[PDB]
């Protein structure tokens, strides 16, 4: 099959399907060529022996676009017997599409083009280190593509705060390796980035600058701090509305009241200044919180509000709960078959705390009022804890990028990009070759790259929406020797529960075992097929 | 001389609850009983006179009842502002007497403390002794450990704690811990740490400094 | 505006005497009843004495009858509590309270306004004024450290009463040395440091100290 | 699913008082409410069923009332035995639910602690580490400082305190404080003191020993 | 004599399974309702499941539905609580309680007898049995020091239940090391030392330790 | 005037009034001759020139009695012309009475007689010292008169407990110097002496043994312990019923119920075993507590009791309070004119606490039930504190004996024994020469024997029952220079309050002053005259 995504670290050819034999009629290809990191560019050099149908390129043609996807800038649209001129990327990706509807076709060479710009990217080990845009305090250079990465030891959170930030041009923060781990934010204004605490192990920034008129730039600072949670520890801690660890930025809403006096940022439990009220009361409004990292959610507490101007009481009487790992794919919490409606407040000042019967692993939370008295007004707390609050329960690197593409294997794909298997990060999911396969026959495998203690996994579905319902798990030190996790009741391999939804992940724990390679074998699954993203939990020996 | 006896002597409840507090005169006192509210460090304020009449400015959530020897004060929907000690008085005999008081605390959800550390300001260093203060702001409930550490060494009861009463708005507590040392002791060392433990914190938080 | 302001409180040797005063403002104390009510630290209210200035009619709680005399001077619209043969159990905050009985039977012996009180301390120890240090710093904490004083109390405001939101003034703790110490602190936004000034207002009336300290944060 | 909400959540009172505790069902539950008594470290016992009926063996001082959504449990004359956490249950829906509980402590007069000190028994000394225990027996109220002193030196938070619940007969508390040290630390020193401070004691009491 | 005795409690890894049992004595559990009720340490009662053995009719609280299965075996007059996919919030004391509903509507869902409960601990840590030292002495204090164990609980009696008056067994405290420790003590008359023997009865079921230590006080 | 008490340290003569002139008719004399300490004896030697009327000694005679007072053993009754034979004391006191109703009379010499027995008496300074009957553990010698004294520094209580005690023969304990300070107990059985805590500075034992068959004896032990009470200290501490610091011995009653199941010793607050019930319910029964030392009493707490046999509730509904400094002279607490009746209990288990409106300085307390329900049954606590719990407030030595007879002066006696001025110890009191004198003219003076800080005095009346009602106080370093304590209001010398009763003392405090000599000037007083016992309070510089 034609098409595909190619690492330009190796120079390679790309030709129309049978070249130099006449290309097939009525069939279209598309390739993405890409460099390792935004620092490098891509150059294409066409062979002079080029033959596509003439007319006015109405039918057959080659299109090259600057960057990626069909909507990027048109670098050139060609046909006839004259090959394109050398084409150089403005970023670190090109998109190529050959369209057909007779003629020898085309052939090109690709490779990385080198601008001479620096490799300013610094890694960070130090406990009390600082980071800033090179040249600080004076103006920052033009055309800069830089990655600052902080790596952390097992039980140590990275704290990252900013002293100044002024700046087309942008900074984005990643819950892992850039363009692999999830994005947490893209910043490019005068407003500074809110403090970040992270228990992933990795946190990275990506600074991008343009040719035109530099601003004051940015300076920031980081600490690594030890965290020993107890044995006697319950996952019911407040997540940061009242304390402010959830910063203003992280709180947002479907809309807000016109006078500007009932903003999202006022929805903090026990706040002294009104609360959040939307532009118009209906049951399709929401207040949203972006926790930034995958967090366990175990309880929601809510309040009404008393107007500071008029002393009138307003409160939500009931709500629903939507969660999401990416802010795009949402799930409404359920109580058996139908949506769960929570009973909320009965006056403007009492706090009413709803414990989820089913703890939820999520990143974004939405409260959606259903009924109310006199109007919608919320103040809110969320309770929970982080995955890494349990002993030996670190995320081993599918989500972040710490387990490279070349360490993820699959029994059989229907395509391949191993990055598509990653918990949350991935934009698709792993599908097998035959979507509707036989149980206990298809599998997905991680190479941890070292003997580890493995205490669980986190399974997710895939977006074509489908998900595993049940699975088995096997492990190995070697690669050819395999034990399945046994149920001491049946004495057959233990059947784990999968998901009830394509996005909202689920965490399964098991007794500690040694393994460098782990495998997951789907047993039952959803109609559409076997969709799966995955992460593994454990620690070092 | 008429003795007044209140019950319970302290109670805690959640904002929204209907609270009831009781008063027993040691002899028939008709309906001549008054109730006062005392907030921390303030003078008491009259709520109710003649057993059931509200005094001006007192919100309608308060009410009282009784005659003879049994009197009750009810709050129908406790607010954070209502944290206070409540007293009955008899206004029947020639000599007034007050009940022993009933302290009303407030129950609320766990809230995590904000910690801050304070080094001794030069001004003090001149006087010889040196005071390092640790601040735990706006937490709940009141239980909380604050261990000091000089060069990674656990310290004694040469520290002192003070706690505030519940805040009248958010019902939280705040706490200060002060460690005092001499010229010779503070000057000679560098690593000074305050490690706070509290229910609302998933793990112990540490705030520290050097000279 | 009815106001009652007590004064006279302070340190006094056991056996000694002390004289408290309750300046009435806003109303004419004759034609009211004026009561003294005291509260030992951490304990409850105890009624002490009263006087109806018009008639001169006075009475006393058994625990003080003999030792205390109540009086009024209507020209100065003030009332007094001469205390004698004092002992440790007389240590307490003393409050004056107004009763308004004329034509209202229901309000008889009901105390409708109270002053803020004055602390009387029956001790052999000596007066000692405090020493007031700063506690230098999207949220910042700053405060004052009021160290080594006797007797209680000390009062602390910020920006002369203007700054109140976020303020936490602690109860004093008795030190091993025999003196008191408290701290006051307030949490503000950390954006406005270097622009906004923050002075705390310490005041220890027993030793005539009235300090104002200015709290502020290699080349 | 029906939620039960009790108030107050804790209270303290004097033997002899008439206590009343409250329960609010989140929807009409008729008179199907029961009350249970849980004493410390024991299983709960049924007191009242169908809102107002006494269960066998339960003394007549207990009683209950209410219907619909408001229910009350009264003790007419609290006894020391009645220290306990009290729970309401609704017995109306398909799924039972309990209220969050109300803790009833007892108020009484100040009582002074008896102090005892315990040296580590040879048997332990063999294992390496060494545990000196300080016992404060039968005091009230619960507030009490227990500072350890090794060679007249105030010690850290390498001591640990444990307290008992109120005794069901005299309503008092007891407290243990244990200090653990190594072979090398205990062997090397001689003066070990426990100094207790408590309201009921006119002056600090010290109990100490030598090896 | 109605009796309900729970068993099966202990340490269990997160994700693991455990099976509790409630032996009925004195009555035939069929024709009653048997409920499980749990209590997380220091928190309140939460109803979990029930079963009416005659009919087989069972139901579950939402927080456990899915994970727990209740069952009864009337021949053995016992009831069971199979627990699966356990997590930290399942840590708690579990109680079985009898309901007696037949012909008494008023008593429906009312739980008239309870067992003493069994402690389930959801932890990754390891079992460790205690070490039991004496605390050697007109009033004397003597006790036992039960040091370094996991998980809870340990039980302590004196003279095999005969000595109860004056006994104070403390709540265990979690040590820095990760283990538990408590002390038991009893105060007796100091006249009867040297005559009366005093042995304390320690018992830690999770690690099959059943110790009895004899407490006893230059030529 | 004839008669008197004579220290035998100096040998002296005693004769009939005019000897050798004929003695007066119709008039009787009596002398007590005494040695410093029970160790020594007294010998009398009559002059041979002796003339008393004959007949059969029906009218005129000399009587000598063994010991003291008229009821002691008759050593001899003589008259006619033959002088008595040498007479030697069996103790350390003789009593002589000459009776008359013509003749030259008699003359005798007295002096101390010496037996040769030891001076075993030991003083004690040591912090951890012990004391025992000499020869211990073997049997104790015959005829032993020994004094063991413990002296203590300013703020240190003496603790004294006993390991064994078996023994005509006796041990008595003194709150000060023997036969000067008050007695606290005479012990001579198998029951050991209960623990003693004392803040006096002195505590002394007196061991006395006979000729006949020694028992096992006694061994005991003592500690001195530092006591720093605070500034913030309130005199409301429990005195020892519940804790047992008040030992069983100290509790006694008018009577107790016949079955022996409701004893005094069961009247402890919160006791689990019945309570105290008297032999017959009436309002003239009492329970008594001997605190042993002068103690401030500020509150009484009381309870009823539930029978362990029958579960029936009994309780006192009201009581009265009698106090006494010696167990012989009693005062019923008053509320103005009449007796104060306290309201007590209304069920068998509640505690009802009555604060005295007027704190009381006392040693013995009696509760006297007035009304009750079903029967009298009490359990009891007493609250208070010791005089020495206030800063610089030590008893300077009138009560104990630490201020010797030769340091107490008086303006004018009507007799003299200076020991009669002592607070509590004394069995009489100081009376002036003219009982009904002029105010500000009569005075009583202590020589502290060193410059001290003086913070108050404790005034008592006298037994002829009379007492000072008001007084002034003056002080001096020298002896001739005198300042009066000034009222800063009048600017005249301050008028202190005296007593309202002849036994129940009252404590007056004043601002600290320097003085070695202190004086008290009665201003008003009781009908019968100026009666006074006294003690001074302060410390060293
Ligand atoms: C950080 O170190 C280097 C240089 O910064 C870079 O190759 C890479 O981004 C990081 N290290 C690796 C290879 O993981
Ligand atoms: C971190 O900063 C510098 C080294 O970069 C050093 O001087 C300072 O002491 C360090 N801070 C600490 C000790 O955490
Ligand atoms: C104690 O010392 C001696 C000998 O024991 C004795 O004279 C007297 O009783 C005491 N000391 C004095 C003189 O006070
Ligand atoms: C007291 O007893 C002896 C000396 O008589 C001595 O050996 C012992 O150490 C002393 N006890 C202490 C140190 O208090």
């Amino acid at each position: 099959p034609c098409g595909g995504r190619l690492n330009s670290k190796d120079a390679g050819y790309i030709t129309s399907p049978g070249y130099p034999q006449d290309y097939p009629s009525h069939q279209n290809c598309e390739w993405i060529v890409y460099a390792p990191e935004p620092n490098q560019k891509i150059v294409l050099n066409f062979n002079p022996h080029f033959e596509i149908e003439k007319h006015d390129c109405k039918y057959d043609f080659i299109e090259i676009r600057d960057g990626d996807s069909e909507s990027a800038d048109l670098l050139g649209k060609h046909c006839g017997n004259i090959a394109p001129p050398t084409i150089i990327s403005s970023g670190s990706m090109l998109y190529i599409k050959f369209t057909s509807d007779q003629g020898a076709g085309f052939s090109l060479r690709y490779e990385i083009f080198k601008t001479g710009s620096e490799d300013c990217s610094k890694n960070f080990t130090s406990p009390n280190g600082t980071i800033e845009s090179p040249g600080f305090p004076e103006k920052y250079p033009h055309n800069l593509d830089c990655t600052f990465t902080i790596l952390a030891k097992p039980k140590m959170e990275i704290i990252l705060q900013f002293l100044i930030f002024d700046l087309y041009d942008w900074l984005d923060i990643w819950d892992g390796i850039p363009h692999v781990g999830p994005l947490i934010g893209k910043y490019c204004g005068t407003k500074t980035p809110s403090e970040l605490r992270s228990s992933t192990g990795i946190l990275s920034l990506t600074f991008h600058t343009d040719m035109a008129v530099a601003k004051d730039g940015f300076s920031a600072r980081y600490y690594l701090v030890h965290q020993e949670p107890l044995e006697n520890f319950q996952c019911n801690v407040p997540l940061g509305m009242e304390s402010g660890r959830i910063a203003n930025e992280q709180i947002s809403a479907s809309s807000t009241y016109s006078d500007g006096r009932w903003t999202p940022q006022q929805s903090r439990l026990h706040g002294d200044d009104n609360g959040w009220t939307p532009n118009l009361d209906s049951n399709k409004e929401y207040l949203q919180v972006d926790l930034r990292f995958l967090t366990m959610l175990t309880a929601i507490a809510t309040q009404g509000a008393i107007s500071r101007e008029t002393q009138n009481g307003y409160y939500v009487k009931s709500y629903k709960l939507e969660v999401s790992t990416n802010g795009e794919d949402w799930m409404v919490y359920r109580h058996g078959k139908n949506h769960k409606v929570f009973q909320a407040n009965n006056d403007a000042t009492e706090v009413v705390l709803n414990k989820l019967h089913a703890p939820l692993l999520t990143r974004f939370v939405r409260i959606r009022p259903q009924t109310w008295h006199s109007g919608i007004a919320l103040r809110l707390e969320l309770f929970g804890c982080r995955v890494t609050d349990a002993p030996c329960s670190n995320m081993l690197g599918m989500l972040s990028g710490l387990i490279a593409d070349s360490q993820i294997s699959a029994s059989s794909t229907q395509e391949w990009s191993p990055s598509a298997a990653r918990l949350v990060s991935s934009r698709s999911g792993w599908f097998p070759r035959i979507p509707q396969a036989q149980p206990g026959e298809e599998w997905l495998q991680v190479d941890l790259g070292t003997p580890k203690t493995v205490k669980g996994v986190i399974i997710q579905g895939a977006r074509a929406r489908a998900f595993v319902r049940k699975f088995k798990v096997s492990y190995s030190l070697n690669g050819k020797d395999w034990e399945y996790i046994q149920d001491p009741r049946t004495q057959q391999p233990k059947l784990f529960e999968g998901n009830m939804h394509y996005d909202t992940p689920d965490i399964r724990r098991f007794d500690p075992i040694p393994a460098q390679y782990v495998r997951v074998y789907p047993e039952r699954w959803s109609p559409a097929g076997i969709g799966m993203r995955l992460e593994v939990l454990g620690c070092d020996w | 001389d008429i003795q007044m006896t209140q019950s319970p002597s302290s109670l805690s409840a959640s904002v929204g609850d209907r609270v009831t507090i009781t008063c027993r005169a040691s002899q028939d006192v008709s309906t001549a009983v008054a109730w006062y509210q005392q907030k921390p460090g303030k003078a008491p304020k009259l709520l109710i006179y003649s057993a059931s009449f509200l005094y001006s400015g007192v919100p309608s959530r308060f009410s009282g009842s009784g005659s003879g020897t049994d009197f009750t004060l009810t709050i129908s929907s406790l607010q954070p502002e209502d944290f206070a000690t409540y007293y009955c008085q008899q206004a029947w005999a020639y000599l007034p007497t007050f009940g022993q008081g009933t302290k009303v605390e407030i129950k609320r959800t766990v809230a995590a403390p904000s910690v801050f550390i304070f080094p001794p300001s030069d001004e003090q260093l001149k006087s010889g002794t040196a005071s390092v203060v640790c601040l735990l702001n706006n937490f709940y409930p009141r239980e909380a450990k604050v261990q000091w550490k000089v060069d990674n060494a656990l310290q004694s009861g040469n520290s002192q704690e003070s706690v505030t009463e519940q805040d009248s708005k958010d019902s939280t507590y705040s706490l200060s811990s002060t460690l005092t040392l001499s010229k010779a002791d503070y000057e000679k060392h560098k690593v000074y740490a305050c490690e706070v433990t509290h229910q609302g914190l998933s793990s112990p938080v540490t705030k520290s400094f050097n000279r | 505006e009815v106001q009652l302001v007590e004064s006279g409180g302070g340190l006094v040797q056991p056996g000694g005497s002390l004289r408290l005063s309750c300046a009435a403002s806003g109303f004419t104390i004759s034609g009211y009843g004026i009561h003294w009510v005291r509260q030992a630290p951490g304990k409850g209210l105890e009624w002490v004495a009263y006087i109806y200035p018009d008639s001169g009619y006075t009475d006393y709680a058994d625990s003080v009858k003999g030792r205390f005399t109540i009086s009024a001077d209507t020209s100065k619209n003030t009332a007094y509590l001469q205390m004698n043969s004092l002992r440790a159990e007389d240590t307490a905050v003393y409050y004056c309270a107004r009763e308004d009985f004329r034509n209202r039977r229901r309000l008889w012996y009901v105390m409708d306004y109270w002053g803020q009180g004055t602390l009387v301390t029956v001790s052999s120890a000596s007066t000692k004024g405090p020493s007031v240090f700063p506690l230098a710093p999207g949220t910042a904490a700053l405060g004052c450290l009021v160290k080594d004083y006797f007797p209680e109390p000390v009062t602390v405001s910020w920006n002369s009463g203007a700054l109140t939101s976020g303020v936490h003034t602690f109860p004093a703790v008795l030190q091993s040395s025999g003196l008191y110490s408290l701290s006051s602190v307030v949490t503000v936004p950390s954006s406005s440091l270097g622009t906004q000034t923050y002075i705390c207002n310490v005041n220890h009336k027993p030793s005539n100290t009235k300090v104002d300290k200015k709290v502020e944060p290699t080349h």
